[PDB]
């Protein structure tokens, strides 16, 4: 998909679908 | 013309003072500062007073007003000469709460000199200011920030409302649903087809809120002259674009409209047109004040009326008349010993949503790392002897509320019913076979009795007898067959054929008629005249003619 | 950078969001 | 007392559970987490077969976000006891957000939240939520940061049975159907084994009690060291977030922030995170060296106080971007102190600042470190305050930060009394005497909230049952102040003043607050302005609770108005209402029963019921028609209060039954009335007499009793007796027969006619009857008769106004 302006829970859903696994951890 | 004084209008009565003033003069500005406490009819009085004026000599000012929605009362106003408030401002508008509209849309005013002033107008609409641009004589390209408090006006009164299609799918006799066919993008659309209306965040969009009410004329306006109004029943917000209404009045003319609810910080909104519908012909109201009177032993007059709501259109009146089981002998106590006279009886709050908003933003930014025969149809039940109908039914047109009925059983109490009914509406005929029904209303009983007959079935075959002709005299007759109700006693009577003798009389039950069909008495020697009457459950009967015999 | 700054403030795209999707 | 800690302390720094259940192994054996802890993005928490009771505390805060496959948070933490709240995320301490599988918490082991608040949100499946008392688990000071919603309990969660378990605020206190909540005695504040058995207050989070009777604190009130609790650390050991730590280990230890890993600073006896004002961390980064202190930082926008964390320690703010505090909050939370931490360093800034769309800001007081903004643009506006529905005041009385350029822009600040703005003038370069009209809303700010105005007094001076009048006690300094102090109500210009206005309403409870701004929804009645300070009410409902208040309507664009508080009074008794649904019912020819009620406003202490019954003349013979023609077969029927029922002249019946009855009664029964006579009936309620009335209104106006109205009833039909008597028949010698009797002494009303009847003893014969309108019966001393020859029997029945009387008995006669 192209350009994005996601906000609200939509951004969380978009992140979840963009990758089903893997985040660098905060520390 | 009256060229009445300009100056301060601090209250409505001052406008009342200047009633009918076509012209207003006085170089001092016309100042409008009504602080009335929202008690309605502020606009009405203003028009009553000021609607006559067509031209203003000096400038005019308005500020600190309470409860004023607009200046629309200036119906006659045409132009402002603007004589100095100063030369800078022909018209001045400051700190006007609740104000949201200027002169009538089809009207155009002319401003003679200088500029205007518009700041601190929270409910006034910045776009509306530009409408004054052609009105000014100098024809400026736009009103500058110095003149327009754009950031200080309309911040919770925005107006860019996209029109919203809204249509029902159907309606019952008591309910309806609304289904906004216009599609709204809650997230940023990323440019799909059309998407004419949009919001930057689903959370900021509370949902659709529905307004509806009852209006036979379908002309109720959106706004109200009194800012406080409740004619519109208002419901809870929802986001599915569909709502269901219930507890509605059958076949009632309604009016409705919907609006978008969003955070106050958010300033985009959408809005629908005023639309109406009717709510199916429902159950009719039962007939009103039905009453009847007997015209004869065979005839009765029946009357009624329909004052209550029809809840549709009356297809036809339906009548049912029945013979109840005829009044029966009350053997509890004796007749004869005592006779009977044949008597008879008868604003929104956003706090919680925004609190969720910002906390969620911070969190996400932190986490991530890099009893009735309802057939109701005309019919008659005819007696076996065919002298009367034990039941009668009839359809009648809905344009007359009285009728007469005949060929009833001569003596009896009757039970009758009248009911109105509605049509087989197309919305219902598709499945009005799996019961459903409900076309016709319920009803109430009417009880009445017919009059007594021409004569009380005068007992016939009267004769007098004597055996072994000494033995007592005997009197014989055939019992009545058509008395007004059950016969209760026979009243035999006779007189001696001489001057000043009384004519005796008797009473007796139905005894001994089976044995010999006649009564006997050991009457003394002489010549007498004989007659008889009988009495039924309908009290007294009537007498027969005379017969004569000599005795010894 | 923070997502709320990189998205919902100024535009962005998935390929930019992929920076976060690292196991 | 110095004493043992429960279980050995195995501390471990902050850890994050992310993307995998396996990462729980990282949390092995920790007695405490010296930091924050979180669990997120575990969609399939089913493999959680292992639990960890060893841990009992985590210091900073907890967040649980987007986890499914987990039922109750107690599944992972059986024994988590306390949150020390050393750092508070978004001010909160407990956070659980958007976790669909979460129906329960079940954390019946936690005992104290040391600071901040709790936040469980949009976890739909959650149930048994409100039964948890969170006001007890927080600190006793002002700490109301409880936020709970979005669970659909009204339909999805009706399972709140609980055991029977303690019940307060009209519902049980629970975690689920099994685990009931428990408060230890008010002396404790959650430092207890159970509801009553508590250790020393040093034992935060409860305690373990050794079988030998030795207490064992689960956590220390102040600090810990070597599995012991003490009030202060030994010399040479710095305090680190729960415990005493050497300087070297403090250096090895670290405290985390959103984008930093700061190492511990052993300084002035505490393992400091970063230096205070006037100090800077040395290039060795092992201690804080003194400085000046001054520090520069970039401008920007502050949306949440979490971002405000980033600005701590900045003495200067640069960048042309207008600074904008844009925070909001459910309540008046820690925002003030957290912003104190974040901004107390800044004293100078390059560009202007705006505040808008903000909630919960009590004031800008936290900016006291500021001294000058210097302006920059937000074009040509020095300071901007727009739509902040909680801000009311800016700074301390002595704090005044100069503004060199631009004009202020204040709007929609409904709780900010404008008088505060009038203070801002000397800090602006032009030192003007007034603001330009486009600068500050004259009514868009402070109008909705009181936030000020001068105090005022008033007292009711006299009252009637229908009227009252009031009188202000405060002074009024019209023009030049004639008498300073003692409250003034100053109006520098007499032309500005107009007059006092009074408000009032009906209020049984007397807690209507004050005038309401919105159109309609008003219930107060306003009054015209008046000068003397005294005004009169009338047409008031008697004996009713009324509420009122007073305020100076004279705005005249003058901002020093005054206002009074609400006050209450009661009208005088007045006059009682009429008795309701009064009904009288016949019981016998001499007995009646009457019932009533008083379903209306008493208008005074009801003191009695005035029962009165007056005998009325019975209906009399009407000479309109001769009633022999047809019989009237049956009867038809439809001021100074005083006692003393009365009896008849012949003493046969009561003539009057004016009686005293208490308000206690609702019905009464009557006896010894006369048959077929009509009685007019009253029942009137009466109030007490006012102390003033019994010495001022004695002569007249009474009004102690209500209005009388007539109810009517008849004694029924008389008994059968006394119809006719002395019946006998005789002969005149062809000779006429004569019959005799004496008329009834007290018939059912006056005799209408005699009704004689006779019958032969012949079988099957029906009798014959005749009337007599009393004729000259007694002049002839008997009625006259002519019959045929034979033997006969006779009867008579009375015919009177009440209709037919019964027949008298028979006797027989022969004629030849
Ligand atoms: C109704 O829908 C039509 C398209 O079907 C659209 O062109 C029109 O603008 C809509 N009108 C309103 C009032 O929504
Ligand atoms: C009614 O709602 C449904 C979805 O519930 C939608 O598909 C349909 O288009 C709506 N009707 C109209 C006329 O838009
Ligand atoms: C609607 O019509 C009724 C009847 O003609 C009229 O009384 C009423 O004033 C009308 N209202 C509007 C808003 O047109
Ligand atoms: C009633 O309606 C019938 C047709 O159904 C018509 O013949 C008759 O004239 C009408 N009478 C009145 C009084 O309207
Ligand atoms: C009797 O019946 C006739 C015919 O239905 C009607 O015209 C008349 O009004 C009735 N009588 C009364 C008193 O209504
Ligand atoms: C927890 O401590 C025990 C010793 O008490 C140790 O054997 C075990 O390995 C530790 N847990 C882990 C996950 O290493
Ligand atoms: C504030 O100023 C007043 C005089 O206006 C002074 O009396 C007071 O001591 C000052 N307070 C502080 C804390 O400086
Ligand atoms: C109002 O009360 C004061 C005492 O509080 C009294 O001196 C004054 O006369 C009163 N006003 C009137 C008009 O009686
Ligand atoms: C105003 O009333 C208060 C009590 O409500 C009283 O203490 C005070 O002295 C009064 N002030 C004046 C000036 O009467
Ligand atoms: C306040 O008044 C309301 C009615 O307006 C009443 O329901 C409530 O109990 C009152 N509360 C108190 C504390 O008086
Ligand atoms: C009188 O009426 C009252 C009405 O409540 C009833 O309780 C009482 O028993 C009655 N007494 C008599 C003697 O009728
Ligand atoms: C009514 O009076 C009786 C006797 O005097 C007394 O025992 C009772 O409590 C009273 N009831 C009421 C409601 O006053």
């Amino acid at each position: 998909p192209g350009n994005h302006k996601l906000c609200g829970p939509a951004l969380s859903d978009a992140m979840d679908v963009v990758c089903p696994h893997g985040f660098n951890t905060l520390p | 013309d009256k060229e009445c004084s300009s100056g301060l209008i601090d209250s409505l009565e001052r406008a009342r003072e200047f009633h009918g003033c076509t012209i207003i003069t006085g170089t001092e500005p016309l100042t409008i500062s009504i602080k009335r406490e929202s008690g309605a009819h502020v606009m009405d009085e203003l028009k009553y007073g000021l609607a006559a004026v067509h031209k203003i000599q000096s400038s005019l000012m308005v500020h600190l007003t309470y409860g004023l929605k607009s200046l629309k009362f200036f119906q006659s106003l045409t132009e402002i000469s603007g004589d100095p408030d100063a030369d800078k401002y022909a018209l001045y508008v400051l700190d006007n709460r609740d104000l949201d509209e200027l002169w009538g849309p089809n009207q155009t005013v002319f401003i003679r000199k200088g500029g205007v002033f518009f700041h601190f107008n929270p409910k006034l609409c910045v776009s509306t200011i530009n409408q004054l641009l052609p009105m000014l004589a100098s024809k400026p390209k736009f009103f500058e920030k110095s003149d327009v408090g754009a950031d200080s006006n309309g911040n919770r009164g925005s107006c860019g409302t996209a029109v919203l299609n809204v249509t029902l799918q159907s309606v019952g006799a008591n309910s309806a649903m609304l289904n906004v066919t216009t599609k709204v993008e809650i997230g940023e659309p990323q440019k799909p087809s059309n998407a004419t209306i949009v919001f930057k965040d689903p959370r900021a969009f509370i949902g659709f809120v529905f307004y509806h009410m009852i209006d036979p004329y379908g002309n109720s306006t959106k706004s109200s002259d009194d800012p406080c109004d409740d004619r519109w029943k208002v419901s809870s917000p929802e986001k599915s674009g569909v709502m269901v209404l219930s507890n509605l009045i059958p076949y009632t003319n309604y009016s409705y409209y919907v609006r978008t609810m969003a955070i106050s910080s958010e300033l985009t909104n959408a809005e629908s047109d005023v639309k109406n519908f009717r709510t199916n012909p429902g159950r009719p109201s039962k007939v009103t004040e039905v009453v009847a009177t007997a015209i004869s032993d065979s005839k009765i007059n029946v009357t009624w009326s329909y004052l209550d709501k029809p809840y549709g259109v009356l297809t036809r009146y339906f009548i049912k008349a029945k013979l109840i089981n005829r009044p029966t002998r009350n053997n509890n106590r004796d007749y004869c010993t005592e006779p009977l006279v044949k008597a008879m009886e008868n604003e929104y709050d956003d706090r919680k949503v925004q609190a969720g908003m910002e906390f969620e933003n911070a969190l996400q930014n932190f986490i991530f790392v890099p009893d009735d025969e309802n057939t109701y149809k005309d019919e008659e039940d005819l007696s076996s002897n065919k002298q009367f109908y034990e039941v009668f039914a009839k359809e009648l047109p809905p344009n007359q509320t009285h009728f007469v009925f005949e060929k009833l059983r001569h003596f009896t109490r009757y039970a009758i019913f009248v009911v109105a009914c509605r049509e087989e509406i197309p919305s219902e005929k598709l499945r009005d076979t799996s019961f459903k029904k409900s076309l016709c209303s319920d009803y109430d009983t009417v009880f009445q009795t017919t009059k007594r007959k021409k004569f009380a079935d005068i007992v016939m075959d009267l004769k007098v007898d004597l055996e072994h002709a000494e033995s007592p005299v005997r009197v014989r007759w055939t019992p009545p067959v058509d008395p007004n109700g059950e016969i209760v006693t026979y009243e035999v009577a006779y007189k001696l054929q001489k001057p000043d003798q009384v004519e005796e009389k008797k009473c007796i039950p139905a005894a001994d008629f089976n044995q010999t069909a006649g009564y006997l008495i050991k009457l003394n020697e002489g010549l007498y005249s004989f007659r008889v009457r009988a009495n039924s459950i309908a009290g007294y009967g009537d007498f027969t003619e005379v017969e004569h015999i000599k005795v010894e | 950078g923070g997502v709320y700054d990189e998205c919902c403030v100024k535009t962005c795209s998935y390929l930019e969001l992929a920076i976060y999707c690292l196991p």
